[PDB]
Order: structure tokens, then C-alpha cells, then sequence
């Protein structure tokens, strides 16, 4: 996918 | 003042996109095309800057959409990256756990957040958290 | 009216580009059709759809007038999709902005601090030749207000309208002396990027 | 003279692919796709692609590229040839041609490759031969190949001698905006599914204008074929001694004979289209469907399609017979009629809108083409008149054979 | 199908209709609108762009569209000839030098084929200066009687008092309505 | 991952050694490295089912050029699978014998491809036929030394037509990569009897059978005559190729034809029927039909030239074959179908593709160029086009009209009064640069040729070299005709040009006018203004000698590109 | 029935030519 994780992981 | 942000993915399509110059819709698909290649064309240590067409365009993507910007050269290059940083920080603050699904079922709620940020493409709110309670409050006027 | 996450969701299911491109007009037919009808009642879901697909690629400019009637609309979600248009498919060139002045200027004395301040960032975005000339005397009275809120929108509208009309500075002399004691930090930047244009 | 034969997909990934020579590296089909997206950008895109020294010469398929890398001076042609004998065999083989199959069928699909060709020279193209060796579901080769009938295997019994024919018409016409037709030529198709025991050996005989010249009797109804091209079961050698048409069918349906002539008549459908469409107020669509074919024959599934405005919105439909419906995929209204009997008359008033504001880019005025099909009807005037069907064992044949008219290349060019 | 839902609608009011509102610019066009719409003179600056209301009166929501008479505006009529039932064309009889270019205006756009079913609608604005003209005197000049397949009328009202307005919407209403 | 599929490859149950090389084939084709695990699957190469061989073989040729010396452990396996009684598996391990690019590897096939090359089978013939073509390819010395050049020549005077294919088709690839010296060419005798199994051959087999007579010349009418007349019949089949491959023979053999008598005149009529059903072919071959027809019309243009309705380009056509459409409509066109020919290119222009638009208008104007019978309507074509209101119709127009007055400009002075005021605010060079010459040539017909002039003399110091030439040369020929009205805009355009132009040829060009000026105006008239010889138009017919070879390369790549073999090849 | 026209059995020779 690559497209749920976050932008910024915080 | 910030030329035009696109956001685009790493498969090259684009989920936002803003220019505060008024240019033809053709020309201005076809610098967006030139900007994913550019973009899409270039390694991890190209210093995240690009002179293109005279124009500091600033590439800096931390996940897998990207983010551009066109920057005149007159201002310094860092502040592209600290405005683009906050802006994230901001567009998850107010999503919360933002991702590239939510980016493209939510783009008006990221347009929103775009305007009510940067206006003519220079920074409308130096605070993370006046901004981001503006917003809030005009979602909830209904 | 179709919602804008089953528009996406639509869009998203399609591979081919030719089958992309059926769906979007396929979408905008009935887009059209509503339209074409006057509808009030799903204008904001037709109109978010237009701007979808403006965005992927595709045509737009039959939703010209839809977005000028929301403009003058009264809805706050109206009026937000009405901006969100006029900020993304309109431009000096469009040639159709011409008469959102007057929807600017109803809009630039309205009561709510929402409706104001979209529509002067929206005149900051897509500000014209013109715009300027007749939106100058309204931009200045925004700019000497208490109105922290306000007084960040207003600077920018200014800024934008000197870089516009660079004959124009002349009109915001006298509303940015004694400014620099703001003491939030978006008022301040504000002004200290005027000054800066200026 | 095809280097590696490989199959690409939507994404630029390579399905399955297939070295013959290995003159050509592995690693040239990544360039493929850009260089095929730089061509397509540009206008310059072509089915042959040239990597630098290598030449990527394939074809477009339903789901991916079937692109074979070259180097030498390959016979394009040849290339061309066995890609659609590829494309035709995985056809027969899987009923699907898309990724769904090309990721599932890859044991047998390896197999079926490496059979076809070898060095870069295909040696076996028939599917029904191919699936006697080859199977996804191995013994030695059947004589078919080894021996000069590779189109029809012996041994083939069944209860019952019967070989239905298909006598399929293709009316085309390339009609000007000015109202004459310029291109009206009608391609015949010569269609049978031969399902007989043993190898017999097909005489087909039809009221052809060369034959009825030869035996004297050029004075009846004889099509005037200019262009005939038979199977590769057709004998070439007696078809031009004296136009004996001698060949053993196959086993299945196949193309026996594809005649092509021009023809000189009215068109079967007339249609007397009017576009009053006024500046960014509305359009008007007076179209009228004349039919100029035999009253006795009836053009079942009628489909007259008119090219209505792209951004035409509120449509409004008067016709006369017949259901009209505007597809806003395709931006046209189909015309479409159930049954239309010859000598009928339909007549439509189209009535849309238009936006206010005038489009960005214009949209080109496509050609207006009508879907009649009209069975039971030869408009060539060709009719079979004999099929000899001798076996050695001896057995009385039941041939069957219908005659199918209908539009192909039927267009209209729009005002 | 069945309409029992539309004739019990019907009963007690269904129908609304439409009204436009073009002219030359300083016609009285807003402030008419304002009158017919809250009651009372109000000021306001020239339309650059359009107004939209409307007015809840005779069970019919009569929505007017106001459109400025300026000359950048003046080529944008069209935008509101789409989906538009009514027209009304408001007057200057206190301009003799722009009379003629308001009726120039009025014949360009009453000579489009999009807006057919548009009934004319005069109203004689500024009634109030002795140099105005009669309900006659203007329509004779404007050739209004020229104006083939128009159902025409002319109406005098007066901006700062609002006589004739009431007159002028029961003749848009027996003209849009045909019923009892 | 590895060492589990390792682990299932090295075991004794034959359940797990199938589903570890499906594994292992399915990680290939999905992209991913598995050379490293060649060794372990040498182990489990001889089994008995035919399944797991294929993939085995499939691999180890797959994976025989990145490890070469781990392919040393399958010599003896290749030499005990050649002489299996079934003769799919010895095709198969002659196949995989000759796919194996290993050099250490072919030396020892040699004398499997020998016992091989005389199998009474003739899948297994065929298979030693493709083997010796790719060893010969691989290492021709290797393949010289082993003799299979006698056993490949005696292929072909054998039964099995298709093995006898095979081998003439391996025969022909030897001497395409060999220098000529020791052809294998065969008499009349060797001809006759691969035409008597061209009859037999399959499709494949009849594309090889073909092309070996376009290598042979014939020297006789009589032999020439036979040749043609046992071609004839391959005009008739379903496959594209196989047409077009009798085609290019029988042009190839009709350069030793007698046009007296009638076999010339029979083949003639016998081929248009065939280009005709070519022609309506799948659009990948389109092109190639296109190519094909376009390198056969500049040789015998009097078989197709009747053929003209054919050649209008449909709606639903290709990029690649509209654009072939338009060229093989100039070549065909003619004052016959002349006004088909015009009404064809004038919807053409009503288009949307700009290179469609382009490459029709220039086919217009090829088109009036070279048949003078249609310039009065090229003429109005073009006037009404540009009358159309598009700018890139508007700069073809004006190109087109520019091309047409310096080759046809007695009767050229009807269309200046309509060129004078015609949208001249068009900033294409191509297309001002063009109006400029026709007004300076041209510049009696227009009274207001100085007026002009004037527009375009505000920046011709930074306009362009093409331009600010065709400027000066317009200005210096007003200035000669007419140097009245003209006078100071001489002087003007000396100055601009001469002072404030910094272009090395400009400069010069200016400098010479300003002294024919200051010499003698009356000679710059016969000097300027002179009448200029008839205008060389260029030719769009190939020499004879590269059409002559491009007879016999028909359907190849050298045939489509139009260009020689060895100038394309790398 | 079939559509396109029903199938037709068709002769085996041309009888009037020998
Ligand atoms: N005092 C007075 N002024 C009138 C009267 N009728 C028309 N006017 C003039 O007409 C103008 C009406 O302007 P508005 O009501 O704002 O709207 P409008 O008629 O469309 O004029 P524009 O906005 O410029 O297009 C006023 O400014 C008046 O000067 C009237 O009865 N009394
Ligand atoms: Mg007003």
C-alpha cells in the first residue's frame, strides 16, 4: 500500500 | 511568496494543489507534468532543491506523496522546508494520524487548512495552534 | 447527489484511462444535469465532484456560473464551496470574475468573521487588474480594524493588491503607521511583510 | 527475426518474458515504457519502439504489451505475425486475455511459448494442434505437425456429419459530410464450424462471376469478388487452375475464404441528419433514418449512433420508432432500434442544452455510424452452390450454412 | 403513477415562477428590488457584479435577479438567460442621452433565440421628476408594440414612494399563471 | 525463504521438488534473483516427470550466462536426455542445448547436434535444424569445424516439409551473418522443388520457403515466367506475412521480366487485388502495408493507380496509419482524382490533431505543387482555410501559399489582395517570414505594401535571422520597384540592419544592399530585382540503386524506415 | 431459430455443370 502510514509518524 | 504548492504522489499523481499565479490552465498542467518529472526524475540526495525555470522549487516529501513548491529567489531556502514542515504538522494536528488515504477523501478539508494558512502564497499565521483552533472553529459554524 | 467520497471511491476503482475518463464523464453528465436544473438543495456535493474532477483532468468550465450563484449564496457550505471555486477554477483569464466583484463586496461588510475572511482570501488568491481598482477603498477599512484575526487577512489583501497595482501603494501608507506593536505574532509578521513590499 | 518475446503490462512491469536468441539484453524492456510514454507524449508514438541498437516492435492487447525486442533487420512483418498468433493461441487457450491469467497460467504459458518458436522462427501457430501436446491439465507429438495437414488432426470421430456455415456480410460505407459516399466496400466472410469424422476433404463451390465466365454461364447473379483470400487449408494451387475451391476443414469453427469487393449500390440505411444547434443556447438533432434495404428483410438491433455535444446537459429525445438514449461516456445519442423493417422511416428531433460559457479546446465533429444488422440478407448476391464433401470411409455429410448481413465500416461523415 | 401528492401541494399553492432584473446602471433597479423585496429606499453602491433575491407574494416565491447596467456587466446578461423564466427591463426615462443605449441594450437582448419564453416586463423607474415620460411616450420610442411574439407591459413606479409595484406583480402573475 | 526452497529442492519427495520449481519459476517471472540457487537445482534436474524438466531447462537457460561455471554440471544430463525415445524430450534438450549461452558449453553439444541432425523424426529434425543455427550463431567456427553445412544443405532435398523449412530457414540465417563466400545458393533444380513443398509448408514455413528465392536472380524469361507463375497462388493466403512476401518476390523476380510480354501485364493486375486486401489489415500491420505500398509505388506506379478510394484515411484510423494515408494519397495523387484528393485534405483540416492538420496541409500543398492542372483550387483551398480562422491552419495556409508563389507566381497575384489583411498579428516564423517574401515578390498587387511593412519593421533588430533577412530583402525589392513611397523605409532598414544589427550574415546582407544602393539603384533593379530561373522542386522519389535494394529487403525494418539494412543496424 | 438468419443446408456440387 504505502498510502496508510502517516505522513510524519508523531 | 510561495509561487504554487502541488502535492503529489510517488506515482505522480497530484492530491492538492495551489499556485497563486494566475497562468493558463494547459501551461499550468503542463509545468505540473514537468514538475513530476523533475520530482519523480531526481535521487534522495539532490539536496531537496531545484532551479527550475528560475524558481527554488523545494522538494520535500516524508512519506510516499511528495510536496513541491515554487519559491522566488529571493527569500532563503530553509524557510520553504520549515513552512512545509509546519504545515504537515498542522494538516495532522487537525486530522490526526493523516495519511495519503485520508489526503485524497479529505482535500477540502486540506484546501481549507491551505487557505486559511498561506493566503497569495506568503504565511497568514505564524502559530501552529491559533491557525489550527481558526479552523476548528469554522468547521463547527456549520 | 452523490457524495464526494463515493465520487473518489469511484474514481479511485477505475485502472484503465479510458475507463477513468468514462466514469468522470459519466459523473459530470449528471453533474450537468443538476445544474442545469438550479439545484440548491446537493450544490455543494455536485460542486465538489466539478472540482474533483477539474483536479484529476479533467474539463470544468460549464461550472462557472454554478460557482458564482453559490457565492451570493447564503449557506456557510454553500459559500465555502462557492470560495473553494472560485479560488481553484477561476483566475484573471477566466474572464467569468468580473462579476464576483459585487459578491465580494456584499461578502467584505458581512457580519461573520468566517464568510469575511473567505472571501478576502479569496480575492488574495485570485486577485486581478481590476478586482483591485474597485476592491482598493474595502481592503483598506479591513486593514485599520482591532480585529487580530482580521488584521492578518487584511495585510495580505494589501500586500496583493500593491503587488497588483504597484500604483496603489499609495493608499496603504497611511493605514500601516504605528502598527508594529501588535502583540500577536501572525499580526506582526503581517505587517513586517508589508512593510517589507512596500 | 524476433530477439525476446516478452509481455508487458498497464504499469511497465513484464508479465512473462521469453529470450529466443539472447542477442538482446534483459534489461532494455525497462526503457520500453518511458520511451513509449515520450512517443505517445508527443505524437511520434508507433507500434515498432527502436531502444537505441534494438528495435521494440509489439503490438497493443486487451491488457498489456506484447513487445518483441530486436536487433537485427527482423522481418517486422513476420514479428507482427506471431504476435497475433500468440495473441489468437492464448485466445483459445485462456478465455480471458488480461493479468488475471498471464499470473496464473505461467506453468503452461512457459511451455506454450518455448514450443512456438525457437532461435526466433515460430514452427507451430494452430491451437488445436498445439493442444494435443501441450496442456495445463506429455506424450509425443501428433503427426499432424511432422505431416503437410497441420489444420486438421486424424482420428476425429463423431456421432453426427455436420458443418454449420456463416455467410457474414460487412456493409461499409464511408459517407462525406456533403452527402455522397466515398469508400463502399463490402468484405465477405466465409465462416464454417466443421464437425465431421475423419479428414474429409471440403469442395466448396459458390456462384462466383470468374467460375460462371469459365463454364459459360456468366449471365445469372455471380458475386464479383476482387479480392478473395482462402485458409491455409484452401489449396492456392487449385484455386488458380480453374477456381477450385478444395481443402479439409478443421476441426472447430475457422475462416475458410474472406471475400472483399467493392460495391456500387444505394446504401441499405440512409440517414438525413440536421445539427440546428444554436451559439451556447441549444441544439436541435433532425435526424432521419431511411431504409433503402429489401422490405422483406428486417435490420434487427438497429443502432444509428449520432455524436450529441460533449458538454451537452437536459437532452431531449422525439422520435418516432425506436428507443433514443444519450450515453455521457460515449457523448453521443444511440439510436437504437429493436426491429426495422425494410422501407421503414424513422425520424428523431433531438433537443439539449448547452452551457454559457464556450468551451476551452474544440472536440471534433466524430462521424455518425449506424449498427444495422439485417440477417437473412445478402447484398452482394452471392449464394453457395455446392460443398463436396468426400471422405474415404464414405458417410453422408449434413452442411448448413446461414447468411448474415450487417454493418461494418458504416460511417457518416457529420456536417 | 399517481399525482395526488402534487395535487394536494396544489391546493393550497405549488407554483412559484421566476423574474429578472436587468437594465441600465442607476435605474432604480436595486433600489426596486429592495422595495419589492424589504419595503423601503435603501441605498447602495453600484451593482459591479449581480444581486439575487427574491419575494414571497401571491403564493408565489417571485425570485428576482438583479443585473447592473454597467458596461463591463452589460455583456454578461447571458450568464442568467440559462434557466430563466421571466425578464423585467427597468427603464431611465430621466436619462434622454442613455435612453438610447438602454434600448439598444433591450434589442440585443431580445434578439436571442435562447430567450423566447421570457415575457417583457417594463417598468417605467425614476417616476418621480417632472421630465419623466408617460407609460406611452416610452414604449412608442422603444417600439414596444415592434416586438413580435412579446407579451409586453409597461408599468410606472415610483422608487421613492412605491406605487405601481403591486400593479406590476399581479401582471407578472396573470401573465406566468394561467389558473383561477 | 531461500533456505526453505533449498530444503524442498534437496528432498526425495517428488510432491515437494514439483512445487519448489514452480516456486522457484514464479520468483523469475515475478522479478526476482534466484542465479544464486542454480547449483541446488542441478541436483533435481534428471527426473521423470516431463513437468519438472521444462522448468529445470527453462532455468538453467535462463541462468546459464550468469553462472556459466556452475552450468559445467549439466553436459552429461543434455548427452543422456538426446537420445530419450520420446521425441518432445529430445527437442526439448536440443532446444535448451543451443539456448545455453555458455562457451564451454557448445563445444561438447556438437556431437548431439550431429546424431541429432539426421533424427527420423521430423520435430526432432527441426530441432537440430534450429540447434545448428544457433551454435553457427554462437561460434561459427565451432559449427564450419562440426560440417553442418552439408547436413543443413541436404535438409532441404528431404521429406518433411516443415523440417525442410526449418532448414532452409537455418540456412539462410547462417549466410545472412556470413561473408558471402561459400553461398548456399542452389540452381533451378533445388528452386523447383522447394516450390513444390511451398504448397505444403505451413504458415511459418512459408515465409522461410519465400525467402529464399528473393536471394536468387533469375536469368531467363522462362524461369522468371515459372517463378512468377508458381508465386501467383501465394497471393491468396490468410496470413499478411506470406503476402507479403509473394509480393516482394514477385517484384524482386519481375526486374528480369519482359514487360512485352503478358506475364508483366498479369502480374500487374494480379497485385492490386492483393495491396487492396493488404491494405484493410490490422493497424499494427497498417503501418507496414503503408511502408510497403509507399516503397513498391516509386518502382511501378501503374499498378495502384487506380487505387485512390482505399487510400482516404478513417475516422477510427491510427496516428500511424492517417499520417501514412496522406502520404500514400500525395504519391497516388493525379489530375484524375484530383478533386478527391482535394475534398479528401479540406476535412482533413477540419481536425483536431495539429500534426494531422500540418501533414494534411502539406499534403495539399505537395499536392498543387506538382499537378498545376488543381493550383486554382489548392488556391482557394488554401484561402478558405485560412479564411477558417486557426492559427495553425492560418500558418499552413500561409506556408502553403508562400511554397506556391515562388514555384507558380504568373498567375499568383488574384490571392495578394486577400493575403494583404489576413490575421498578419501571427508570430510563427515559419508563417511571417513567408508573408514577408510573397509581399516583397509580390509587392504590386498590395498598394499598401510599405504600410505593412511597417508593423513588422518595429522589431526586426530582435526578431529573428531568418526573419530580419526576408524583412530586408522585402524592403530593398519595394525599395527598387517603388522608391517613392519607399524612400525613407530604405534608408530606415539600412540603418537598422547595418547599425544596430550585430548578425554576421545580416550585417553582410545589409552592407552589400546599402552599397548596390549607394552604386547604382537602376542596376539593383536587374541585380535585386531580377527574374529568378524555374525553382528546383525537390524530388520525393529514392535513387534507383537504393530502391533497387530496398526491392529485395520488402517487409523487413529496412523496408518500413525507408533506410538501407547496414544504416540501421547495429 | 437463430439470429442472423436460420442456417441453410447447402448442395454438394453444381449439378447443372456435369
Ligand atoms: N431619489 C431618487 N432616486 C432614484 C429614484 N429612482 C431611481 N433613482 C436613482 O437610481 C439609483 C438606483 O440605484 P440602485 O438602487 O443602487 O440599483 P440600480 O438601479 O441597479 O443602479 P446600479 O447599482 O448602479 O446598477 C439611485 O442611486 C438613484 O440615484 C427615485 O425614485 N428617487
Ligand atoms: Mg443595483
Amino acid at each position: 500500500k504505502g498510502e496508510n502510514t502517516s505522513l510524519l509518524h508523531p | 511568496m510561495i509561487h504554487f504548492i502541488l502535492l503529489f504522489s510517488r506515482q505522480g499523481k497530484l492530491r492538492l494543489q495551489k499556485w497563486y499565479i494566475t497562468l493558463p490552465d494547459k501551461e499550468r498542467k503542463k509545468i505540473t507534468r514537468e514538475i513530476v518529472q523533475i520530482i519523480l526524475s531526481r535521487g534522495h540526495r539532490t539536496s531537496s532543491f531545484v532551479d527550475w525555470k528560475e524558481l527554488k522549487l523545494v522538494y520535500k516529501r516524508y512519506a510516499s506523496l511528495y510536496f513541491c513548491c515554487a519559491i522566488e529567489n529571493q527569500d532563503n531556502e530553509l524557510l520553504t522546508l520549515e513552512i512545509v514542515h509546519r504545515y504537515v504538522e498542522l494538516l495532522d494536528k487537525y486530522f490526526g494520524n493523516v495519511c495519503e488515504l485520508d489526503i485524497i477523501f479529505n482535500f477540502e478539508k486540506a484546501y481549507f487548512i491551505l487557505d486559511e494558512f498561506i493566503i497569495g502564497g506568503e504565511i497568514q499565521e505564524t502559530s501552529k495552534k491559533i491557525a489550527v483552533k481558526a479552523i476548528e472553529d469554522s468547521d463547527m459554524l456549520q | 447527489p452523490i457524495r464526494l467520497r463515493e465520487l473518489i471511491r469511484t474514481i479511485r476503482t477505475a485502472r484503465t484511462q479510458a475507463e477513468e475518463r468514462e466514469m468522470i464523464q459519466k459523473e459530470c453528465a449528471a453533474i450537468r444535469s443538476s445544474f442545469r436544473e438550479e439545484d440548491n438543495t446537493y450544490r455543494c456535493r455536485n460542486v465538489a465532484k466539478l472540482l474533483y474532477m477539474h483536479m484529476l483532468g479533467y474539463p470544468a468550465h460549464f461550472g462557472q456560473l454554478e460557482c458564482l450563484k453559490l457565492i451570493a449564496s447564503q449557506k456557510f457550505t454553500d459559500k465555502r464551496i462557492g470560495y473553494l471555486g472560485a479560488m481553484l477554477l477561476l483566475d484573471e483569464r477566466q474572464d467569468v470574475h468580473l462579476l464576483m466583484t459585487n459578491c465580494i463586496k456584499n461578502d467584505l461588510n458581512h457580519s461573520t468573521q468566517f464568510v469575511q475572511g473567505l472571501a478576502l482570501c479569496t480575492l488574495g488568491c485570485m486577485g486581478s487588474s481590476e478586482m483591485c481598482r474597485d476592491l482598493a477603498g474595502e481592503v483598506e477599512k479591513l486593514l485599520k480594524t482591532s480585529n487580530s484575526y482580521l488584521r492578518k487577512k487584511a495585510a495580505l489583501c494589501a500586500v496583493h493588491v500593491i503587488r497588483k497595482v504597484p500604483e496603489l501603494m499609495e493608499m496603504f501608507l497611511p493605514a500601516t503607521k504605528n502598527l508594529l506593536n501588535e502583540k500577536n505574532h501572525g499580526v506582526l509578521h503581517t505587517s513586517v511583510v508589508l512593510l517589507t513590499e512596500m | 527475426s524476433a530477439s525476446a518475446v516478452y509481455v508487458l503490462d498497464l504499469k511497465g512491469k513484464v508479465l512473462i518474458c521469453r529470450n529466443y536468441r539472447g542477442d538482446v539484453d534483459m534489461s532494455e524492456v525497462e526503457h520500453f515504457m518511458p520511451i513509449l510514454m515520450e512517443k505517445e507524449e508527443e505524437g511520434m508514438l508507433s507500434p515498432i519502439l527502436a531502444h537505441g541498437g534494438v528495435r521494440f516492435m509489439w503490438i497493443k492487447h486487451n491488457n498489456l504489451y506484447l513487445v518483441a525486442t530486436s536487433k537485427k533487420n527482423a522481418c517486422v512483418s513476420l514479428v507482427f505475425s506471431f504476435l497475433y498468433k500468440v495473441v489468437q493461441v492464448f485466445s483459445e487457450y485462456f478465455k480471458e486475455l488480461e493479468e488475471e491469467s498471464i499470473r496464473d497460467n505461467f506453468v503452461i504459458i512457459y511451455e506454450l511459448l518455448d514450443e512456438l518458436m525457437d532461435f526466433g522462427y515460430p514452427q507451430t501457430t494452430d491451437s488445436k494442434i498445439l493442444q494435443e501436446y501441450i496442456t495445463q491439465e506429455a506424450p509425443r507429438p501428433p503427426a499432424t505437425v511432422t505431416n503437410a495437414v497441420s489444420w486438421r488432426s486424424e482420428g476425429i470421430k463423431y456421432r453426427k456429419n455436420e458443418v454449420f456455415l456463416d455467410v457474414i456480410e460487412a456493409v461499409n460505407l464511408l459517407v462525406s459530410a456533403n452527402g455522397n459516399v466515398l469508400r463502399s466496400e463490402i468484405v465477405g466472410s466465409i465462416k464454417m464450424r466443421v464437425f465431421l469424422s475423419g479428414m474429409p476433404e471440403l469442395r466448396l463451390g459458390l456462384n462466383d462471376k470468374v467460375l460462371f465466365d469459365n463454364t459459360g454461364r456468366g449471365k445469372s447473379k455471380s458475386v464479383e469478388l476482387e479480392d478473395v483470400k482462402f485458409h491455409q487449408c484452401v489449396r492456392l494451387s487449385r484455386f488458380e487452375n480453374d477456381r477450385t475451391i478444395s481443402f479439409i476443414p478443421p476441426d472447430g469453427e475457422f475462416e475458410l475464404m474472406s471475400y472483399r469487393l467493392n460495391t456500387h449500390v444505394k446504401p441499405l440505411i440512409w440517414i438525413e441528419s440536421v445539427i440546428e444547434k444554436h451559439s451556447h443556447s441549444r441544439i436541435e438533432y433532425m435526424v432521419k433514418a431511411k431504409s433503402q434495404f429489401k422490405r422483406r428483410s428486417t435490420a434487427n438491433n438497429v443502432e444509428i449512433h449520432i455524436p450529441v455535444p460533449n458538454d451537452a446537459d437536459s437532452p431531449k429525445f422525439k422520435t418516432t420508432v425506436g428507443s433514443v438514449k444519450w450515453v455521457p461516456e460515449n457523448s453521443e445519442i444511440v439510436w437504437s432500434v429493436k426491429s426495422f423493417p425494410g422501407g421503414k422511416e424513422y425520424l428523431m428531433r433531438a433537443h439539449f442544452g448547452l452551457p454559457s460559457v464556450e468551451a476551452e479546446d474544440k472536440e471534433g465533429k466524430p462521424p455518425i455510424s449506424v449498427k444495422f444488422e439485417i440477417p437473412y440478407f445478402t447484398t452482394s448476391g452471392i449464394q453457395v452452390r455446392y460443398l463436396k464433401i468426400i471422405e474415404k470411409s464414405g458417410y453422408q455429410a449434413l452442411p448448413w450454412v446461414r447468411y448474415i448481413t450487417q454493418n461494418g465500416d458504416y460511417q457518416l461523415r457529420t456536417q | 403513477g399517481n399525482i395526488f401528492a402534487n395535487l394536494f401541494k396544489g391546493l393550497f399553492g405549488k407554483k412559484e415562477m421566476r423574474i429578472l432584473m436587468v437594465g441600465l446602471d442607476a435605474a432604480g433597479k436595486t433600489t426596486i428590488l429592495y422595495k419589492l423585496k424589504l419595503g423601503e429606499i435603501v441605498t447602495t453602491i453600484p451593482t459591479i457584479g449581480f444581486n439575487v433575491e427574491t419575494v414571497e407574494y401571491k403564493n408565489i416565491s417571485f425570485t428576482v435577479w438583479d443585473v447592473g447596467g454597467q458596461d463591463k456587466i452589460r455583456p454578461l446578461w447571458r450568464h442568467y438567460f440559462q434557466n430563466t423564466q421571466g425578464l423585467i427591463f427597468v427603464v431611465d426615462s430621466n436619462d434622454r442621452e442613455r435612453v438610447n443605449e438602454a434600448r439598444e441594450e433591450l434589442m440585443r437582448m431580445l434578439a436571442e433565440d435562447e430567450l423566447r419564453d421570457a415575457v417583457l416586463l417594463v417598468f417605467a423607474n425614476k417616476q418621480d421628476l417632472p421630465n419623466a415620460m408617460n407609460a406611452a411616450e416610452i414604449t412608442d420610442k422603444l417600439g414596444l408594440h415592434s416586438l413580435r411574439h412579446r407579451n409586453w407591459y409597461i408599468q410606472a413606479t415610483c422608487a421613492t414612494s412605491g406605487d405601481g409595484l403591486y400593479e406590476g406583480l399581479d401582471w407578472l402573475s396573470n401573465q406566468l399563471r394561467n389558473q383561477k | 525463504e531461500i533456505f526453505e526452497l533449498k530444503a524442498e529442492l534437496n528432498s526425495d519427495k517428488k510432491e515437494k521438488k514439483k512445487e519448489a520449481v514452480k516456486k522457484v519459476i514464479a520468483s523469475m517471472t515475478v522479478g526476482k534473483d534466484v542465479s544464486a540457487l542454480f547449483p541446488d537445482v542441478v541436483n533435481c534436474m534428471q527426473t521423470d516427470n516431463l513437468e519438472l524438466k521444462k522448468l529445470v531447462y527453462l532455468y538453467l537457460m535462463n541462468y546459464a550466462k550468469s553462472q556459466p561455471d556452475m552450468a559445467i554440471m549439466a553436459v552429461n544430463t543434455f548427452v543422456k536426455d538426446c537420445e530419450d525415445p520420446n521425441p518432445l524430450i529430445r527437442a526439448l534438450a536440443v532446444r535448451t542445448m543451443g539456448c545455453i549461452r555458455v562457451d564451454k558449453i557448445t563445444e561438447y553439444l556438437c556431437e548431439p547436434l550431429r546424431k541429432c541432425l539426421k533424427d527420423e523424426d521430423p520435430y526432432v529434425r527441426k530441432t537440430a535444424a534450429v540447434c545448428v543455427a544457433k551454435l553457427h550463431d554462437i561460434n561459427a567456427q565451432l559449427v564450419e569445424d562440426q560440417g553442418f553445412l552439408d547436413t543443413l544443405k541436404d535438409l532441404i532435398s528431404d521429406s518433411n516439409p516443415m523440417v525442410v523449412a526449418n532448414a532452409v530457414a537455418a540456412l539462410s540465417e547462417i549466410a545472412e551473418s556470413h561473408p558471402s563466400s561459400n553461398l548456399l545458393d542452389l540452381n533451378p533444380q533445388s528452386i523447383n522443388k522447394l516450390l513444390t513443398a511451398l504448397n505444403e509448408c505451413t504458415e511459418w514455413g512459408q515465409i522461410f520457403i519465400l525467402d529464399c528465392l528473393a536471394n536468387y536472380m533469375p536469368k531467363d524469361d522462362r524461369e522468371a515466367q515459372s517463378i512468377c507463375e508458381r508465386v501467383t497462388p501465394r497471393l491468396s493466403h490468410a496470413n499478411s506475412a506470406v503476402v507479403l512476401s509473394a509480393v516482394k518476390v514477385l517484384m524482386k523476380f519481375m526486374e528480369m521480366l519482359s514487360k512485352d510480354l503478358d506475364y508483366y501485364g498479369t502480374l500487374l493486375k494480379k497485385l492490386a487485388p492483393p495491396l487492396v486486401t493488404l491494405l484493410s489489415a490490422e493497424p499494427e500491420l497498417q503501418y507496414v502495408a503503408l511502408r510497403n505500398i509507399n516503397l513498391i509505388v516509386q518502382k511501378r506506379p501503374e499498378i495502384l493507380k487506380h487505387e485512390m478510394k482505399v487510400f482516404f484515411v478513417k475516422y477510427n484510423d491510427p496516428i500511424y496509419v492517417k499520417l501514412e494515408k496522406l502520404d500514400i494519397m500525395i504519391r497516388l495523387a493525379s489530375q484524375a482524382n484530383i478533386a478527391q484528393v482535394l475534398a479528401e485534405l479540406r476535412e482533413y483540416a477540419t481536425e483536431v490533431d495539429v500534426d494531422f492538420v500540418r501533414k494534411a496541409v502539406r499534403a495539399i500543398g505537395r499536392c498543387a505543387i506538382k499537378v498545376e492542372q488543381s493550383a486554382e483550387r489548392c488556391v482557394s483551398t488554401l484561402l478558405d482555410l485560412i479564411q477558417t480562422k486557426v492559427n495553425y491552419v492560418v500558418q499552413e495556409a500561409i506556408v502553403v501559399i508562400k511554397d506556391i508563389f515562388r514555384k507558380y507566381p504568373n498567375k499568383y497575384e488574384s490571392v495578394i489582395a486577400t493575403l494583404c489583411e489576413n490575421l498578419d498579428s501571427l508570430d510563427e516564423p515559419e508563417a511571417r517570414a513567408a508573408m514577408i517574401w510573397i509581399v516583397g515578390e509580390y509587392a504590386e498587387r498590395i498598394d499598401n505594401a510599405d504600410e505593412l511593412l511597417e508593423s513588422f519593421l518595429e522589431g526586426f533588430h530582435d526578431k529573428s535571422t531568418q526573419v530580419q533577412l526576408q524583412l530586408l530583402t522585402a524592403i530593398v525589392k519595394l525599395f527598387l520597384k517603388k522608391p517613392t513611397e519607399t524612400q525613407e523605409l530604405v534608408q530606415q532598414v539600412l540603418s537598422l540592419a547595418t547599425q544596430d544589427s550585430d548578425n554576421p550574415d545580416l550585417r553582410d546582407r545589409g552592407y552589400i544592399y546599402w552599397r548596390l544602393l549607394s552604386t547604382d539603384p537602376v542596376a539593383a533593379k536587374e541585380v535585386v530585382l531580377a527574374e529568378k530561373p524555374l525553382i528546383s522542386e525537390e524530388t520525393d522519389l529514392i535513387e534507383p540503386t537504393l530502391l533497387d535494394e530496398l526491392i529485395c529487403y520488402i517487409g523487413t525494418l529496412a523496408s518500413v524506415y525507408h533506410k538501407p539494412p547496414s544504416a540501421f543496424v547495429e | 431459430d437463430r439470429k442472423g438468419g436460420s442456417y441453410s443446408q447447402a448442395a454438394g456440387s453444381d449439378s447443372a455443370q456435369s
